[PDB]
Parts: structure tokens; sequence; C-alpha cells
């Protein structure tokens, strides 16, 4: 709506931004992160992972 | 087991499936 610039998730963080310039509708989405595993044989039968 | 049932389970085993069941809440989380 008019006059409504900022936004929010159901976990209260902020989503969306409006430039100020060209107002428009900017959804802001954090880069991809995740964990890593790493897979092994015994170290005494070889090095490959 | 059902052959026609894509799944491969009991009718009966397809009522309980389809009764527990469970930007969205999920999506929060994992960030």
């Amino acid at each position: 709506l008019p006059f409504q610039q900022f936004g929010r998730d159901i976990v209260d963080t902020t989503d969306a931004v409006r430039d100020p310039q060209t107002l428009e509708i900017l959804d802001i989405t954090p880069c991809s992160f995740g964990g890593v595993s790493v897979i092994t044989p015994g170290t005494n039968t070889s090095n490959q992972v | 087991p059902d052959p026609s049932k894509p799944s491969k389970r009991s009718p009966i085993e397809d009522l309980l499936f389809n009764k527990v069941t469970l930007r969205d809440l999920i999506c929060a989380q994992k960030f």
C-alpha cells in the first residue's frame, strides 16, 4: 500500500525494502550456505576422499 | 501390497499416509 516501505516475515526479519528514488519491491534473500561432510575410508587404506 | 498404486502400498497404508500430513515458516528457520 502507499506510505508502506519496509516488510517483515513470520519471524520478524527484514525481507523486503523499497528503493528511495524509484519505489519498487526489493526482496532480500540471504545467499546459499550449508554444512559440509567428508566421506573417507581408513587412512591406512587409501587417501582419496 | 497393491500393484496398481504407484507407491506400492496396501489400501490401509494409504489411509494412514493421507491422515497425519504434518515467506513460509520453514524457509525462515533455514536462514
